[PDB]
């Protein structure tokens, strides 16, 4: 696997959330 | 995507958007995996029943984009193909078992705020992610109905529980796919739709914070249909083969 | 329906 795979510069990276993500964590039960 | 909403900017920075020379025209959506390796759907590339079958020459890879016709410009990067690998035993005549294939671009993608790989998963990832009523997420530029999107769309979908995805079709499922969608009961709607195909089903690792590839957009029949789901290839369950021809031909 | 591209691309 890339090193920096599967953050993104504009949310993982700067620590921002995007509108759904949390729909995903949530489902992870 | 059918009753998905807009992608914010730079939250599918792999997604790519596959795109015909002549006529100038949205064939498909793909993932870029590493700065010179996108990831789609066989049948994106080959489908003889309906007389597709395109070569490297045929076709550009548009990568960093939100908007589906505007040229970006300064944000998105156009790259052409180098070479195309289809899943030797891709079944197109069946049930699109084993729907994969890659594209090497001819020269190395810069990284950037809106460009930036995906993951694919290790067993341990699948295992662990891959569960009914797990959700994932798609995205692409495909029809907003079974009209057409502005920006990029993205809908979070649940992945279904095999038993019922066989029961919903009479196509024949094999483990390389998995469906993923709402049940008539559940309330909530969303599909993949038309121009969808080769782009990401996605998950969020809950332990690493990582976005991986787990599915990619393979075939439903209609969209949003109550009792219907979209297939998806399983990306894991063909990872060797991935791992393959990146070792053989890639540098 | 697409804007036009560069022809460097082309
Ligand atoms: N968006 C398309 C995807 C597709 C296009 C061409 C070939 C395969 C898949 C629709 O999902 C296709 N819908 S379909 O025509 O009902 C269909 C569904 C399942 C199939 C399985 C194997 C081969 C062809 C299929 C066509
Ligand atoms: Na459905």
């Amino acid at each position: 696997g890339e090193a920096d795979c599967g953050l993104r510069p504009l949310f993982e990276k700067k620590s921002l959330e995007d509108k759904t993500e949390r729909e995903l964590l949530e489902s992870y039960i | 995507i059918v009753e998905g909403s807009d992608a914010e900017i730079g939250m599918s920075p792999w997604q790519v958007m596959l795109f015909r020379k002549s006529p100038q025209e949205l064939l498909c959506g793909a993932s870029l995996i590493s700065d010179r390796w996108v990831l789609t759907a066989a049948h994106c590339l080959l489908y003889p029943p309906w007389d597709k079958n395109f070569t490297e020459n045929d076709l550009l890879v548009r990568i960093g984009k939100h908007s589906r016709t505007r040229y970006e410009r300064n944000i998105e990067k156009i790259s052409m193909l180098e070479k195309i690998y289809i899943h030797p035993r891709y079944n197109w005549r069946e049930n699109l078992d084993r729907d994969i294939a890659l594209m090497k671009l001819k020269k190395p993608v810069a990284f950037s705020d809106y460009i930036h790989p995906v993951c694919l998963p290790d067993r341990e990832t699948a295992a662990s992610l891959l569960q009914a009523g797990y959700k994932g997420r798609v995205t692409g530029w495909g029809n907003l109905k079974e009209g057409q999107p502005s920006v990029l769309q993205v809908v979070n979908l649940p992945i279904v529980e095999r038993p019922v995805c066989k029961d919903s079709t009479r196509i024949r499922i094999t483990d390389n796919m998995f469906c993923a969608g709402y049940k008539p009961d559940e309330g909530k709607r969303g599909d993949a739709c038309e121009g969808d195909s080769g782009g990401p089903f996605v998950m969020k690792s809950p332990f690493n914070n990582r976005w991986y590839q787990m599915g990619i957009v393979s075939w439903g029949e209609g969209c949003d249909r109550d009792g219907k789901y979209g297939f998806y290839t399983h990306v894991f369950r063909l990872k060797k083969w991935i791992q393959k021809v990146i070792d053989q031909f890639g540098e | 329906d697409f804007e036009e591209i560069p022809e460097e691309y082309l």
